[PDB]
């Protein structure tokens, strides 16, 4: 669910930093430790997660965007065609991911 | 106790409701205040807006949709209102309480009762405007937590020189009509109708895009002479009346959609712009014309698959939509939801229609195609595939089993 | 630039924190305010013990008899009584104790400037000597299934404490006395208070003129208003008048036509402006529009033309339907089946479109969200803290089953449509079977 | 301001048990005389004298002990309904036995320690009152096992007083293992008759009734024995009184109840027609008392609704006849109304009644598919506990019903 999918993008948010739990982190970033913050978030299977929670997820993290000191990438693992998450995902979310992506084939059987 | 208030368009009677319901004197405002309407109208613009206008009014801006649950509601309430209320008024000597010991309502009215008390010293009495966007967008929500926000402000001592006054708003009518009992002042919002959402996306995102790289580029590389900006205003605004036009019946009335779906088909449509192509937009239109043939909301031979996997793909949709009745008969309900099965039956299916025993390979393929999930099972956490209880259920519709058929030459067609 | 002072003046009347000197009490109360107020002397002057359970919907001005009679008894009798508050819906079971003990203290330090807990509490009193008033709102909410410790405790102190002990419940369930357990209940005193309930047109008449008039000179114009609202509430032709027969059969909470009023007096800007708009009162036709924009049909007024039809060729899979239950793939199989009748009946010429499905999807997301349609089996929004734990816990088929093949269920059925959809619409004449 | 009393406070401001006195002593100087341990056990209705009972024989116990007739001995009275946490008993048992300040777990263990183990000379008997035992039950219902179960050892020299609501109660709830333990030793108190009743008010009310007073003409305080007042009580309001509460309930606080309601009365009675030479409390007064303990407001409360609240029960009901069932969907109820509006429609005023409930008597209305305050009298007759609905998000398969017996809703109706 999206309050636990939160809750462990903090945490290791701030394992990581400590290395060198919510959205106040985020908005708290720079004050603490005072550098930018870039997060990737590689989404290692997205054919076995709940649509619904991921869906709801990438609006939460929308409202992330209104910090001026924080980017996102988001990586998505795809095992069957693309067109397989426009099926399950809402057509809002869709629209939010198209402004800016990019399409990549990492098959081992490219034209042999 | 006068307030000015701001000419937001089609919102005018809720404005006009604002300016009411909201003053400086604690005793001509209530307790609560409700502003409902559903996504897409305006709700939060507005309020933003009115408030933008009469700074002395004190407000506090919390949303519990980044707020996941009610525990960080009710602890970003006390934090943000002791730090508003440094921020007002500093040289008062005060103790700080940690936000962090908010763990129930009760101990929220606590913390607030202290820092009135620590502010008693005030001469007047005075409002604080605690600001709550979409309550019912809250994620982990349930049908008893409203009341308890409702009725709170009566447990404050009504001595107090600061006097907090909710607001909320709200999505869903299905919320109101619970609560319509207690007589809460409410202010609603319509959905815009289609001359107003036109309107308003001219007026918001016009000279934004008028001013884009994108046409950064194209004003120098056609070499345009004559330009002025108001030229550049009507070309821009001929873009959303032709969008809106185009995809009303399928965006509907909101403005998220139409944003997104020009915010997609502005570089495109500027790319066909040249020479004669402006102080002409019906020229434009009938160059760009694909853009408006399509939604081209979509995000991009489609399934490329082994032989058996195609068959085995067969097998199941067959095993899926056929009655078990006929399994015994024509081997020797598309609308509805697939019918769940078992291996037993694929098997023996598979066996009977592809032009194989039982080698390692077919069952590989089987559990590939459950990994790529396009078929489905009776569970959703510790798959257990060899504990009998588990059922199978095609998740392929029927357009691509026909393409598959067509792929192995193959005759479902004839099966049905 | 005086009005503003008179403007301001009916506004704080009728939010009703006025001072005790200035307040009102409405005659149709006064039975049951005077019952409260006798028990109210009786244990704050006089001493004695009580307890007492006020009946009544909400907004029933069930808790403002009790402030008024605090506030005036404030100002005789300051220094000799407690007044404990406690809510239902913040405090639980748990969380009463605590704000008791901070209340107590609280009171306690303005005043000098659970075996033994209530013991103590006593021992106290009387180690500092004043009456421990205690008030309840949602009696019901103390008095459920979980063990009603508190008012048993507190129904007990009643004829065995040492200081004067006196507590008032406020509910609106009518069974108090079956909510109660049966030991609970032996140990109430059981002088049930309902409130008085508005029961003809004279008393709302009444409360009304009680309510707006205003009895001092606090502006010049306030014998105007006093005599215009009584010309107004006179004559049986008035629009307000009428308004308030209309609030009088429809729903006799007269908080809520506090409520509707108060937009009037707010918006008022010059005391031309509000004897005209008072005297034609039509703001409260718009307001109380304003109050059904949100309903189904306004919700339905709103939608667009490919939705709209995708909505009746739903609602004709609903009506077909055994169990009303219809699905994606139908709905779109009876668009494109209605799509193609209406071209047919377009004769073709010698030598309208049908949406893809893809796009459909949208029209589909729309719906699905203004509740037009809702899943099979939708609970919603669930009561309380627990079940919603319990929901979000558990994962429904519904939203694991792909979006073609979820069941749905149809709010407005067809022959509402038929009702509502103008004739003048395309696909009206499909609004019948 | 002195403290006025009339010369009905004495009445208001004021020998059944001796049987069941004397079983509980017998029982309780025997085991104590022997040095001995063993459980108690008292059931009973609410208000009929067991705990007052127990007390009196712990009182007398105390007595015997001052006499030297028995040993001394220490009480501890528990109340179930008084505990914060059912773990608290332990704790408390040892704090009072021993003064010590452990946690639940050590005292427990301590308890079953000291009365297993410590010699009987080392020791002081004890004597446990364990008020509203049936309260403290737990999933493992160790408080109903443990306090009994340490009666059983020789060594514990304590005695254990357990007050519950039913004598079977360990057939009914606890294991054989409890119930052996506990035994043969229960006492049950039967609820008091009528001519008891009247005689603990007469008792009561020995110096009282037909007794002589100073009253100041001035200001009503009376001083029992500036003029000569005489105050008496009907005998046969107290028959009256008794003989109904009798028929009631064995509870002897409502009778007391009553006759203190009924000199409250009586009390008004005074005040109103003086307005600050026998003052009989008259029958009348008792029964005014008795009306309202049996009177139910549901009824005129019904006939005091609204219009719409009337139709929208009438119709209920319509639908009851009309289907035989108990409950009726909203999407039945809905268009019934409609129907009852039709049929009627050939009237002229029922165009005017059907403005005001479809478009609120305005033009700019169109036409709602529900009444106006639908919502609002649906939610007011499940306020006030009249109406039950079920819980599912969709407005028209909802499901409706009356809470009130079906019969009262007739009259009620009949009545309009
Ligand atoms: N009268 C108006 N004039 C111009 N723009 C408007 C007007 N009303 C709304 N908008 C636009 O609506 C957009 C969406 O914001 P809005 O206030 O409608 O959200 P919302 O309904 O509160 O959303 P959510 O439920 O997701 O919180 C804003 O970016 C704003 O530009
Ligand atoms: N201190 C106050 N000053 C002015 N008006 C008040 C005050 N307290 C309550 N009211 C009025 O009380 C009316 C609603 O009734 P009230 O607040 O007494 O009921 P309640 O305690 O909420 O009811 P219940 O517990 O039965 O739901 C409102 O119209 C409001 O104006
Ligand atoms: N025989 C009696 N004579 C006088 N007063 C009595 C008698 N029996 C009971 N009472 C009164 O009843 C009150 C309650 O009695 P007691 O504490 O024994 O209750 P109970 O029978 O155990 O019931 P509950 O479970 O409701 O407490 C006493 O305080 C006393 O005033």
């Amino acid at each position: 669910n999206v309050r636990m999918m939160l809750r462990r993008s903090m945490y290791k948010l701030y394992s990581a930093a400590d290395a060198e739990y919510d959205l106040s982190l985020v908005e708290n970033f720079k004050r603490l430790f005072g550098k930018d913050l870039a997060m990737v978030f590689n989404f290692k299977d997205v054919d076995s997660i709940n649509f619904n929670t991921l869906d709801n997820f990438i609006i939460l993290l929308k409202s992330a965007f209104k910090y001026d000191h924080v980017k996102i990438s988001l990586i998505f693992n795809i095992n069957t065609n693309l067109s397989n998450i426009e099926k399950n995902l809402r057509q809002s979310t869709i629209r939010l991911l198209k402004r800016n992506y990019h399409k990549l084939d990492v098959s081992s059987n490219k034209g042999f | 106790m006068n307030v000015t208030t701001p000419e937001v368009a089609f919102r005018e009677y809720q404005t006009n409701c604002l300016a009411s319901y909201i003053s400086a004197d604690p005793d001509i405002t209530p307790s609560n205040l409700i502003l409902q309407g559903y996504s897409g109208t305006g709700k939060t613009y507005t309020l933003k807006k009115y408030f933008n206008a009469n700074p002395n009014l004190h407000a506090v801006w919390l949303e519990p949709v980044e707020l996941v649950s009610w525990k960080p509601l009710l602890q970003a309430i006390a934090r943000t209102v002791q730090y508003k209320l440094k921020t007002l008024y500093p040289n008062i000597p005060t103790t700080d309480y940690d936000p962090l010991q908010v763990e129930e309502p009760f101990l929220l009215v606590k913390t607030l009762h202290n820092i009135f008390v620590q502010y008693e010293s005030l001469q007047e009495k005075t409002c604080l405007f605690l600001i709550l966007d979409g309550f019912d967008s809250l994620q982990d929500l349930d049908a008893a937590l409203f009341n308890k926000y409702i009725k709170l402000n009566e447990l404050l001592p009504k001595d107090s020189k600061i006097n907090i006054k909710f607001i909320y708003t709200m999505l869903e009518t299905s919320f109101l009509q619970r609560y319509s009992t207690h007589c809460i002042p409410t202010v609603m919002f319509p959905r815009y109708n289609v001359d107003e959402v036109s309107t308003i996306l001219v007026m918001s995102r016009c000279g934004e895009l008028m001013e884009d790289s994108c046409l950064r580029k194209r004003i120098i590389e056609e070499q345009i002479t004559d330009c002025t900006d108001d030229q550049f205003q009507n070309v821009a605004a001929n873009f959303i009346h032709l969008i809106v036009q185009a995809f009303h019946s399928y965006t509907g009335n909101d403005i998220f959609a139409l944003n997104d779906l020009i915010d997609f088909k502005w570089p495109k449509y500027v790319s066909r712009i040249t020479k004669e192509n402006i102080f002409e937009p019906l020229a434009l239109y009938k160059s760009a014309i694909k853009l408006f043939l399509s939604t081209d909301d979509n995000l991009s031979q489609t399934y490329d698959l082994s032989i058996i996997s195609k068959y085995l793909l067969i097998a199941s949709y067959i095993c899926s939509y056929l009655e078990p009745r006929y399994d015994a008969s024509i081997f020797s309900p598309r609308y509805l939801q697939p019918s769940l099965f078992a291996i037993e039956r694929l098997l023996a299916i598979f066996q009977a229609i592809f032009p194989m025993k039982a080698n390692i390979e077919v069952f590989q393929n089987l559990s590939e195609l459950h990994t790529l999930k396009l078929i489905a099972t009776t569970m959703n956490k510790n798959i257990d595939y060899l504990s009998p209880k588990v059922r199978w259920k095609v998740n392929v519709p029927w357009e691509i089993i026909k393409e598959i058929s067509e792929s192995v030459h193959f005759n479902i067609s004839d099966y049905f | 630039p005086g009005f503003g002072s008179l403007q301001r003046r009916l506004l704080q009347q009728l939010y009703g924190t006025l001072p005790t000197d200035e307040k009102i009490i409405f005659t149709y109360l006064q039975d049951c305010q005077q019952e409260i107020d006798r028990i109210i002397k009786q244990s704050i002057i006089q001493k004695e013990s009580h307890s007492v359970i006020l009946v009544g919907p909400r907004q029933s001005y069930k808790t403002y008899l009790l402030d008024y009679e605090l506030s005036l008894l404030q100002q005789s009798y300051k220094e000799q009584f407690i007044t404990i508050r406690l809510n239902g819906f913040i405090h639980s079971e748990q969380t009463a104790i605590n704000g008791i003990a901070t209340q107590l203290e609280q009171q306690l330090q303005k005043i000098h400037g659970l075996t033994e807990v209530f013991e103590k509490i006593l021992l106290l009193l009387d180690s500092t000597t004043i009456t421990v008033v205690f008030i309840f709102d949602e009696i019901d909410t103390f008095a459920g299934p979980v063990r009603q410790t508190l008012l048993y405790n507190l129904f007990d102190m009643v004829e065995h404490s040492r200081v004067p002990v006196c507590i008032f419940g406020c509910t609106t369930k009518l069974n108090i006395l079956e909510y109660l357990e049966k030991r609970v209940k032996s140990r109430f005193s059981q002088r049930v208070i309902y409130m008085p309930q508005i029961q003809n047109l004279d008393d709302m008449v009444d409360a009304v003129r009680n309510l707006l008039t205003v009895r001092s000179e606090i502006s010049p114009w306030v014998s105007q208003w006093n005599e215009t609202l009584e010309k107004e509430l006179s004559d049986p032709r008035s629009n307000l008048n009428r308004h308030i027969r209309m609030n009088f059969e429809t729903f006799r909470s007269l908080p809520t036509l506090k409520n509707s009023i108060i937009p009037l007096v707010a918006t008022s800007k010059n005391f031309g402006s509000l004897c005209t708009a008072i005297k034609s009162c039509s703001f409260l036709d718009i307001y109380n529009k304003n109050q059904l924009s949100n309903n189904l049909t306004g919700r339905l007024q709103s939608l667009s033309d490919l939705e709209l039809a995708i909505l009746i060729s739903a609602a004709r899979v609903a009506l077909r339907a055994k169990d009303g239950s219809f699905n994606f793939n139908l709905a779109y199989a009876e668009y494109e089946k209605m799509i193609k009748a209406i071209n047919s009946r377009i004769p073709t010429v010698a030598p309208i479109k049908l949406w893809l499905k893809k796009d459909v999807k949208n029209v589909w997301e729309n719906l699905v969200q203004l509740d037009f349609f809702t899943e099979k089996s939708a609970v919603g929004l669930r009561d309380n803290a627990t079940a919603a734990f319990y929901a979000s816990n558990y994962q429904f088929q519904g939203t694991m089953i792909p979006f073609d093949l979820r069941s749905y269920q149809m709010q407005i059925i067809l022959q509402e449509l038929r009702r509502i959809i103008p004739k003048s619409n395309m696909y009206y004449s499909w609004t019948q079977l | 301001h002195q403290i006025v009393e009339t010369i009905f406070s004495k009445v208001k401001k004021q020998p059944a048990r001796e049987n069941e006195f004397a079983s509980i002593y017998l029982s309780a100087y025997s085991a104590i005389e022997s040095d001995s341990a063993t459980t108690i056990y008292v059931a009973g209705t609410p208000g009929v004298g067991k705990t007052l009972t127990v007390r009196e024989v712990v009182k007398e116990l105390l007595s015997s002990s001052a006499q030297r007739e028995i040993p001394d001995f220490l009480y501890v009275e528990i109340n179930g309904l008084k505990m914060v946490k059912p773990t608290d008993c332990y704790e408390t048992l040892w704090n009072k036995v021993s003064g010590e300040r452990l946690t639940w777990a050590a005292s427990m263990e301590s308890l079953e320690f000291y009365f297993k183990r410590v010699p009987k000379n080392k020791k002081k008997t004890i004597v446990v009152l364990l008020d509203e035992l049936d309260a403290m039950v737990t999933k493992s219902q160790d408080i109903m096992y443990n306090f009994f179960n340490w009666t059983t050892y020789e060594n514990a020299k304590l005695i254990v007083i357990a007050v519950a609501n039913t004598m079977d109660l360990p057939e009914r709830q606890l294991g054989n293992k409890i119930t052996s333990r506990i035994g043969f030793t229960r006492i049950m108190f039967t609820g008091y008759t009528h001519e008891e009743l009247k005689n603990i008010i007469d008792l009561r009310l020995k110096g009282l009734n037909d007794s002589f007073f100073y009253v100041d003409t001035k200001t009503g305080n009376a001083i029992l024995i500036v003029r000569k007042v005489r105050l008496r009580m009907s005998a046969d309001a107290i028959e009256i009184a008794s003989r109904k509460v009798a028929s009631v309930s064995g509870d002897a606080r409502r009778a007391l109840k009553v006759c203190k309601r009924a000199a409250e009365i009586a009390e008004k009675h005074y005040m109103a027609k003086h307005g600050y030479g026998v003052q009989t409390v008259h029958i009348t007064h008792v029964m005014k008392a008795l009306n309202e303990t049996l009177n139910s407001h549901v009824i005129t409360f019904m006939t005091r609704l609204s219009f719409t609240a009337k139709l929208f029960i009438y119709a209920l009901l319509n639908l009851m006849k009309k289907n035989g069932s108990q409950e009726q969907e909203l999407g039945d109820i809905v268009d019934e109304i409609k129907l009852l509006i039709e049929v009627n429609g050939s009237n002229k005023f029922v165009m005017e009644i059907a403005k005001t409930l479809f478009q609120q008597g305005s033009d700019n209305i169109s036409e709602q598919l529900r009444i106006i305050s639908w919502d609002f009298v649906l939610n007011q007759l499940l306020d006030a506990g009249i109406l039950f609905k079920q819980t599912m998000k969709n407005d028209r398969i909802c499901c409706v019903k009356l809470n009130i017996s079906v019969e009262e809703a007739k009259r009620a109706m009949n009545e309009d």
